[PDB]
């Protein structure tokens, strides 16, 4: 079953620090 | 904004306020020393941390200290 | 080539107030240059917030084919310019966001330069910068195909011409 | 209120920013004995009025900044105030 | 207008005894290791002292009689050395073979072996300043034209160190005799620069080029007559250059076409040296000196006529810029800085300018032929050049704090870069970072394209082009100049262009550089680390009096560490420290100027010639598919060139590679100071001064440490050095063994 | 006395260190021409 | 120019470690006051620049402190020393056996 | 033995090097002569002398001797700097005699203490060698 590193590494690669950075930067800035 | 804490042991000396930049310090009278004045610091708000008070005090060791604490727009020197 | 004509100057200085960091030049203030930058889709007068970022959309997602379809890895190959439609899809999805997370950190209010007497007013709520990134979204994909239907086929419309 | 001539320079980019209308804005007001050439820490030469003068700055510094090379003109009269957005003018320096 | 003061100053051995006369707080006596530090820092800062400018002003050119004294001695050295230790009369027989050397080593330790066989039966280190080649120019034939030079050049040291003394100990000029600075520029372009190009150019026509021409037919050179036997018989000044019996009258009546035998325009190299023709340098410094005789008849002295300074600057005013150059003369003519910044950032990129004219034209006889010397020259004179413009922008930085008026420098140029400082310095930032991506970043893109295995997406000559279109033009202007827009050449002004291959004997002396994709980078490359280096001058120049985090830095001073920790930190923020950032930069910059001419012209133009003309180049034509990627200039130049540095025990490049290893450690010697801070030594100091008060060993003097800013110039004087000399240890002992 | 000014004068700290220091050096290289090659002592 | 091999990777992060390490430099050598007064002249050419000001920062950007940029000069230097030997470790013994 | 070493005189690879001797200083027998007295070393397989630190009286010109050459000089400059610092202590400048050296009182200094062993331990029996820690400064703690 290799085709899950097609599907795991786009997502850590892409999807996890989009969604990390943009809940980071929306939590550093909040009153 | 920065922490000055001034000691018992100046001697009126003048040359403290006449260094600090932001205009912090001022002499109030006190009974203590031969000058009959100590230097006081009543706008530490203002204090950019500069420690050009702390460089032109005489006496050993430093009557005046500058204790660097939470930097806020005045302290940090921006001019925007 | 005398201007005005042996004097006078131009750096007059900005609203007439020197102490003001800034200043009146040919670059500032030459009248087509302010004409110019007033009438962009960013600051024209009588434009909806969503009307503004429709046609920013469409401008930036057009161009944004170019660099990836003809410098792009596959520019040899039978899908040279699909992907450059991909790309550029997927770059304005990249501002999209951006412009969002801009727009829900309850952003700081829009400058008044001296190009531009007046931020367009649309610029200070987060109801107003999110219609702007609603219409980016929709005008840069549409951008980027009208981009793909006319260079896919570059004879056609010459022989059609 | 203020009320204050304004020295002679061609304006510079230095000057006032966006804290002037955010933050705070000082000012610093000086009666000269006559016309001549001092410099701004904005930046710059520039040329003092006769009379009552006024210079909006961005920081404290740099009033007490200037008022050191004022004191070199035999001005020794120099008063920053603290003019805060909401129209609040504040007399800081100096304490009487 | 000559009024000079009449013994101002008695010549005693008072001040010699007491140390640190010159200034009144230095001369109290030492109370710590500081004061040591500041004798030798303060000494050559005359300006410190008073406000009196003539009292300073004496100093400062009795001073320069000074320095003129140790280059007349190093130069009458140099003469002396080889007339003496050489084997310059062996050289002259056989250039193409004789090794040019110099410095016979003392034989003590086993560093005998450091006289290595440079060929003529003769032992000792084979030199690359290139002296045989300008004595040869000069046209000395045997060693007493040279003890005779030497030896009057040692006459010559003593008047300018004679007058140093007099004119300041004994007959010292007002303040007034300095200020006539139409005055000084009539007779210093005039008698030096015309005058001296004049004389100069009698010596090529009437002794010179008839010794070189004797040369180049191969007749002998003992045979070739003494040079004032060329003036006695006129005979031997007709059998070459036959238009020489006319005489004097075609100067006179205006026929200077009957002079076209010896003052010609060739345009070129002659194909028997690989040098430039010596006629052309004849009605070259001839022409340079008609030039300069005129144009120095310009300002105007006591007899009325002539321009004057002060109403050429004021009337240059514009509508952009105020009032213009008004005011710039006071700058000039009463800060000794203003001069100093300005004599020497153009100088200093005149050297530069130097070094390139004379790698595609080399000047010399058989100067081409020896590639050891032509890379050396150029290297030489490229450091000598970058250190001047960083001085240039020092010593402006000076005038901006002690100097400045604003009284005289109101609304003019100087004062309108004041007011835009902000829009100069931001819209230099922004092209020194577009320059760093779209430079340096195609260097990084070609090389992960590479260690991916993706040759087809590089910026190569093969893969996709980049090639320079806007000097692949000029070149091409400039190979097509003869017959067109200058007809009366012959080939163009240098081979590099155009033209074709000059071989002197088997070694290239000039090919045509062709310029590829390779070529763009390393060219933007150069524009990159001149732009960043000028914005960190710039910045010390424009931000040196105040900023908006400083508004009286020009109270604290020129020199000063920083202003505490406060506003975040202030430590760098002086005029001094921008001089000293910029001083990497200028390394930075400069090493790469001499590794792109270090590998261009080995791999594209130096070389062995063949019988058909086939050109076998040094490194076999590898700059092209390797100067694209870091790991080919770690590769291919770095890693593959210095196989002849570090295998050299045993022989005669042995100092070479003891000057490699030995500068590698004091570049990291200098890391120390730079990395380290002051405070941290001091508190040292305290735990070893307490065992030197224990045994009672307790000095007098107290030991503190550097201070910060000393930490800081000790840290970049041990690092440029080690810095440079590694390069210069690499260059020799690669290019003494392939040339 | 202009001559005592000259004793105070080599006796200075870079004059006195310079010629110590030739003097030092200098027998060390006049030691090392004439018994050159002393490794260790030959006992 | 000839081709790749298996050891490419450690001939990138032999390079890749040379430069982490040179990057190091940077924030050691210089220090704060040079790049504060730098920063005020980006924030002065942002506020004027007529399309690019319509968005501004939340946070006031200054210069990194004294004591954290030698935590990050610290840094580069010390993941540089790591990569470069241990690029050099590898590949000069896994090339040779 | 040693060890790894056999004598100079009996390795093939130290007469090898024997016969491409290259000469120290112009004396045309200076490669050859410095080899006959490496001989009585010991070279190990390559050739060279390895010397030996030990404290063998059959090695001592290795170490033992230039360590007992070397202790007895640069105690001497030592000596002598503390002797002279002991004297300018107590004069009126004391500052001008460190960078500017009593040249008369110096070389009275330096003629003497060529017996500082007979010196330093009569200093060190009686005490004044060192000072009391009640006497220099010290950091807070
Ligand atoms: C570790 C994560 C990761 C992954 C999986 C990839 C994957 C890829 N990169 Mg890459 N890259 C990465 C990190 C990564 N990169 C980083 C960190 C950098 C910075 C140094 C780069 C810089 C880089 C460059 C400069 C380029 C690539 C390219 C590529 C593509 C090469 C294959 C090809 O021919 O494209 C064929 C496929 C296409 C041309 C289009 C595919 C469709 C795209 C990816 C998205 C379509 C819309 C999407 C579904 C929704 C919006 C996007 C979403 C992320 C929000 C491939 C998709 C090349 C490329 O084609 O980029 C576009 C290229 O030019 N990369
Ligand atoms: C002097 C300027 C000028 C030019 C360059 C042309 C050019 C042309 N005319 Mg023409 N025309 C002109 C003036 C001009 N006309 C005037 C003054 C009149 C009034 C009497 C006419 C009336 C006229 C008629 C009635 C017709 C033409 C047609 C044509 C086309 C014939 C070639 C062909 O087969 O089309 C092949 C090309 C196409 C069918 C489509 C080409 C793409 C179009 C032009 C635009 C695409 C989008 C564009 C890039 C953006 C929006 C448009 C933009 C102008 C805002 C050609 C494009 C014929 C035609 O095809 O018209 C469409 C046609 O039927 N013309
Ligand atoms: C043990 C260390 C040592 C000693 C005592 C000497 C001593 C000497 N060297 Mg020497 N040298 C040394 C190591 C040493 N060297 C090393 C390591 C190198 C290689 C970098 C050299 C390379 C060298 C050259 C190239 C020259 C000297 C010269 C000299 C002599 C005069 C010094 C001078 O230039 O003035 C002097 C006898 C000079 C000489 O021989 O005078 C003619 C000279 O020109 N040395
Ligand atoms: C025409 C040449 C020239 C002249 C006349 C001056 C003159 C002056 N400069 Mg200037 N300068 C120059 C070129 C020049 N400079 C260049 C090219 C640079 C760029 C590097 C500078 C950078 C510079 C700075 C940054 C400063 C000056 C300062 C000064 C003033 C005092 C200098 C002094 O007393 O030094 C005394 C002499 C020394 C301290 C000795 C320094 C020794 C150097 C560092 C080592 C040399 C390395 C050597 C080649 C290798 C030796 C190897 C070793 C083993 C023996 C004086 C007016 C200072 C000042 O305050 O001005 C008012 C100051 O701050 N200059
Ligand atoms: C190798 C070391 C190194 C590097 C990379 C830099 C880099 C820089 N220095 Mg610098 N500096 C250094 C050493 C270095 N310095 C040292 C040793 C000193 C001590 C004297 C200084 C002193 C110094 C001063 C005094 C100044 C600079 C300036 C600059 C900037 C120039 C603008 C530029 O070219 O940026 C462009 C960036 C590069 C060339 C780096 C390559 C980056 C590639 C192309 C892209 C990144 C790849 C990828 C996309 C990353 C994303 C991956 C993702 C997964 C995160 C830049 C930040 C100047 C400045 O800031 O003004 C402009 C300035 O004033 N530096
Ligand atoms: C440091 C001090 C010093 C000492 C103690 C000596 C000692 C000596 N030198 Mg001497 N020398 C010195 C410095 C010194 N040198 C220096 C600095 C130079 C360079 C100018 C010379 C140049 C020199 C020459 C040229 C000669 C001596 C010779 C001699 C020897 C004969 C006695 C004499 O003084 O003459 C003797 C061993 C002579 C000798 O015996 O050599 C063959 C000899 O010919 N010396
Ligand atoms: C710090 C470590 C160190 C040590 C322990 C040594 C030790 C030695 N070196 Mg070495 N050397 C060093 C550093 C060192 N060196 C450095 C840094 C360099 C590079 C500059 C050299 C370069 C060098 C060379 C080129 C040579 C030596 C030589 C020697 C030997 C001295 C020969 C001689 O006649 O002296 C003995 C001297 C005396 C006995 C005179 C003292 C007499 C006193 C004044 C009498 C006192 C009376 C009470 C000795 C084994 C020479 C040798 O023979 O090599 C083995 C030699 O040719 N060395
Ligand atoms: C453009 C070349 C140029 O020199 O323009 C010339 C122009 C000034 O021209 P003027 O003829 O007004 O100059 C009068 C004096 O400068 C010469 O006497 O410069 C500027 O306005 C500032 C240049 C900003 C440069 C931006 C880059
Ligand atoms: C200022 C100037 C300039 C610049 C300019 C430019 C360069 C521009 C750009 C341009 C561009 C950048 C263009 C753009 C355009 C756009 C367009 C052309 C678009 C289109 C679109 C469309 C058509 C779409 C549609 C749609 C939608 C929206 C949605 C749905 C789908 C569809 C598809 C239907 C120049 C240089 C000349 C010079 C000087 C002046
Ligand atoms: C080493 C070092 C010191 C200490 C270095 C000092 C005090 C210099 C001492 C070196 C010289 C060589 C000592 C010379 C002492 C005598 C004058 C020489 C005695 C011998 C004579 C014969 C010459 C600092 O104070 C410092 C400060 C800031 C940043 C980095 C550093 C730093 O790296
Ligand atoms: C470059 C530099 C700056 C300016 C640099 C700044 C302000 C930051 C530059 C980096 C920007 C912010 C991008 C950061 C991206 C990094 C490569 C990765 C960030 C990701 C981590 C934070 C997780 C200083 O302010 C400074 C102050 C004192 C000593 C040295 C220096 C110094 O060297
Ligand atoms: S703190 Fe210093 S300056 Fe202030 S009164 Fe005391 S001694 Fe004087
Ligand atoms: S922080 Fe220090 S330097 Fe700044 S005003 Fe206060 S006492 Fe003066
Ligand atoms: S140089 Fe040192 S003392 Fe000065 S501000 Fe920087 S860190 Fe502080």
């Amino acid at each position: 079953a290799s085709f899950l590193s097609s599907i795991f590494v786009p997502v850590i690669g892409w999807v996890v620090p989009i969604a990390t950075f943009s809940f980071l930067f929306l939590y550093i800035e909040r009153e | 904004s920065h922490t000055v804490k001034i000691y018992d042991t100046c001697i009126g000396c003048t040359q403290c306020v006449r260094a600090c930049p932001t205009d912090v310090l001022e002499m109030v009278p006190w009974d203590g020393c031969k000058a009959a004045q100590v230097a006081s610091s009543p706008r530490t708000e203002d204090c950019v941390g500069c420690k050009r008070c702390e460089t032109a005090c005489p006496t050993d060791f430093l009557s005046i200290r500058v204790y660097l604490g939470a930097e806020t727009t005045r302290s940090m020197g921006l001019a925007y | 080539l005398p201007s005005d004509p042996r004097n006078r100057e131009v750096v007059f200085p900005a609203g007439r107030d020197p102490q003001w960091g800034n200043l009146e030049t040919p670059v500032n203030a030459s009248p087509l240059v302010k004409w110019f930058i007033n009438n962009l889709p960013a600051y024209r007068p009588g434009l909806t917030p969503f009307r503004r970022g429709l046609e920013v959309g469409m401008a930036h997602g057009y161009f944004l084919f170019g660099p990836f379809a003809k410098l792009g890895p596959l520019r040899d190959a039978a899908n040279a310019n699909l992907a450059g439609l991909l790309g550029a899809i997927g770059l304005v999805v990249l501002f999209t966001l951006a412009l969002s997370l801009y727009a829900n950190s309850n952003p700081p209010t829009a400058l008044a330069s001296v190009t531009v007497p007046n931020p367009p007013d649309a610029f200070q709520s987060k109801e107003g910068w999110n219609n702007f990134a609603s219409a980016f979204l929709i005008g840069g994909i549409g951008g980027a195909v009208v981009a793909y239907f006319l260079t896919s086929n570059l004879a056609l419309i010459q022989g059609l011409v | 209120t203020l009320s204050g001539k304004t020295p002679l320079f061609a304006g510079s980019t230095g000057g006032l920013l966006t804290k002037a209308v955010e933050e705070e804005k000082y000012a610093i007001t000086w009666t000269s004995p006559k016309a001549q050439v001092f410099e701004l820490p904005t930046g710059g030469a520039a040329t003092m009025h006769e009379g009552e003068n006024l210079l909006y700055i961005a920081r404290k510094e740099y009033g007490i900044a200037l008022g050191g090379q004022l004191r070199k003109f035999k001005i020794t009269n120099y008063k920053i105030y603290r003019i805060l957005p909401s129209g609040e003018t504040t007399f800081i320096h100096p304490a009487d | 207008r000559v009024i000079v003061d009449k013994d101002p100053v008695p010549t005693s051995f008072e001040k010699w005894a007491q140390p640190g006369h010159f200034d009144r707080t230095l001369a109290r006596g030492p109370k710590t290791t500081t004061w040591i530090w500041n004798l030798h820092a303060l000494a050559h800062d005359f300006d410190t002292h008073t406000s009196d400018l003539e009292d300073i002003s004496r100093k400062i050119f009795a001073a320069h009689f000074g320095h003129l004294a140790v280059v007349t001695i190093w130069l009458s050295g140099m003469i002396f050395h080889g007339a003496k230790f050489s084997n310059y009369e062996a050289w002259l027989s056989d250039p193409l073979n004789v090794r040019p050397s110099a410095q016979v080593v003392w034989p003590i330790v086993g560093q005998d072996i450091l006289n290595g066989d440079v060929g003529g039966g003769f032992h000792g280190i084979q030199i690359t300043s290139g002296l045989f080649q300008v004595w040869r120019g000069w046209g000395i034939t045997n060693s007493f034209q040279l003890y005779c030079t030497a030896i009057g050049g040692l006459v010559l040291a003593g008047l300018f160190l004679f007058a140093g003394w007099f004119h300041y100990h004994k007959r010292a000029p007002k303040l007034e005799w300095f200020q006539n600075v139409e005055s000084m520029l009539n007779h210093h372009l005039q008698v030096l620069l015309g005058c001296g190009s004049l004389g100069w150019a009698g010596h090529l026509i009437h002794v010179s080029a008839p010794i070189n021409k004797l040369m180049d037919a191969g007749v002998a050179v003992k045979d070739i007559p003494l040079p004032h036997e060329f003036i006695l018989n006129k005979s031997l000044l007709i059998d070459l250059f036959p238009g020489f019996a006319a005489g004097l009258t075609p100067f006179f009546t205006l026929n200077w076409g009957q002079y076209a035998d010896f003052l010609t325009f060739k345009g070129g190299l002659n194909p028997v040296t690989g040098g430039l023709w010596m006629t052309d340098i004849a009605h070259h410094h001839l022409a340079i000196a008609v030039v300069f005789i005129i144009a120095g008849h310009q300002y105007r002295t006591n007899w009325g006529i002539g321009h004057s300074i002060k109403e050429i600057l004021e009337n240059h005013k514009g509508p952009f810029t105020g009032e213009g150059h008004k005011g710039l003369y006071e700058n000039l003519t009463t800060s000794w800085h203003a001069q100093l910044a300005t004599n020497l950032a153009f100088l200093g990129s005149l050297t530069i300018i130097i070094a390139h004219h004379m790698y595609a034209m080399p000047p010399y006889p058989y100067l081409a032929t020896d590639y050891a010397t032509q890379l050396c020259i150029f290297t030489h004179h490229i450091w000598i050049g970058g250190f001047l413009i960083v001085g240039g922008a020092a010593h402006a930085a000076i005038f901006m704090v002690r100097d400045y008026d604003p009284v005289v420098n109101q609304n003019n140029v100087l004062d309108r870069v004041i007011r835009h400082r902000d829009a100069i310095i931001s819209h230099l930032n922004w092209v020194c970072i577009f320059l760093g991506f779209h430079s340096f970043g195609l260097y990084i893109h070609n090389d992960t394209m590479r260690a991916l295995g993706r040759p087809q997406d590089m910026f190569s000559d093969t893969a996709i082009q980049l090639q320079p279109v806007f000097a692949q033009w000029v070149q091409n202007l400039h190979t097509l100049a003869p017959g067109g827009t200058a007809p009366n050449a012959l080939e163009p002004v240098s081979y590099a262009f155009g033209g074709g291959v000059l071989a002197v004997g088997g070694k290239v002396a000039m090919m045509p550089i062709a310029l590829g994709t390779a070529d763009f980078l390393i060219h933007h490359i150069h524009a990159f680390t001149i732009h960043v280096t000028v914005l960190i001058l710039l910045k010390g120049v424009l931000f040196a009096r105040s900023s908006r985090l400083i508004p009286d830095k020009a109270n604290l001073g020129f020199r000063f560490p920083c202003d505490g920790p406060g506003r975040g930190g202030t430590c760098q923020v002086s005029g001094w420290d921008h001089v000293f950032l910029g001083l990497f930069w200028m390394y930075n910059s400069l090493s790469i100027v001499i590794f792109h001419f270090s590998w261009k012209m080995q791999s594209d133009v130096w070389g062995t010639v063949d019988a058909a003309g086939n050109v076998s180049h040094i490194t076999g034509g590898n700059f092209a598919q390797s100067a694209i990627t870091i790991n080919g200039w770690l590769r291919d130049f770095l890693w593959a060139q210095a196989s002849q540095v570090i295998n050299s025990y045993g022989s005669a490049l042995s100092a070479y590679g003891l000057m490699f290893l030995g500068a590698h450690f004091v570049w990291a010697f200098s890391l120390m100071f730079l990395f380290s801070g002051r405070g941290y030594w001091q508190e040292l100091i305290e735990s070893i001064v307490w065992a030197h008060n224990k045994l009672k060993v307790a000095p007098a003097i107290q030991p503190r440490a550097l201070s910060i800013t000393q930490g800081r110039a000790v840290g970049v004087a041990h690092y440029l050095l080690g810095g440079i000399a590694t390069t210069w240890a690499f260059f020799h002992a690669h290019i003494l063994s392939v040339g | 006395d202009q001559s005592s000014y000259l004793i105070k004068f080599i006796s200075t700290a870079p004059v006195a260190a310079t010629i110590w220091l030739t003097i030092t050096a200098g027998i060390l290289i006049e030691f090392n021409r004439f018994f050159p090659d002393l490794l260790f002592h030959p006992l | 120019p000839y081709g790749v091999n298996n050891l490419s990777v450690w001939a990138w992060m032999f390079l890749f470690g040379h430069l982490v390490w040179a990057t190091g430099f940077m924030f050691l050598i210089s220090w704060r006051g040079y790049w504060q007064e730098l920063i005020e002249t980006l924030v002065w050419a942002h506020e004027r620049t007529p399309i690019a000001n319509l968005v501004r920062w939340k946070d006031k950007p200054v210069a990194l402190s004294i004591v954290q940029a030698r935590v990050v000069g610290l840094a580069h230097f010390t993941v540089g020393y790591v990569l470069t030997y241990a690029a050099f470790l590898i590949a000069s013994t896994a090339g040779k056996f | 033995l040693g060890a790894d070493l056999t004598p100079c005189a009996e390795n093939p690879a130290f007469q090898a090097l024997a016969k491409n001797a290259r000469n120290t200083t112009a004396d045309p027998q200076s490669g050859q002569k410095r080899f006959e007295r490496y001989s009585q070393a010991l070279c190990g397989p390559e050739g060279y002398p390895h010397l030996i630190v030990d404290g063998r009286l059959d090695r001592a010109g290795d170490f033992l001797i230039p360590s007992i050459l070397f202790l007895y000089i640069a105690g001497w400059i030592g000596w002598v700097g503390r002797a002279y610092l002991q004297a300018i202590k107590k004069d009126s400048d004391t500052e001008q005699k460190e960078i500017q050296l009593d040249l008369g009182i110096a070389l009275p200094i330096i003629a003497t203490g060529f017996a500082w062993p007979a010196a330093a331990v009569k200093e060190l029996l009686s005490g004044e060698l060192t000072a009391k820690d009640s006497e220099i400064t010290v950091s807070p703690r």
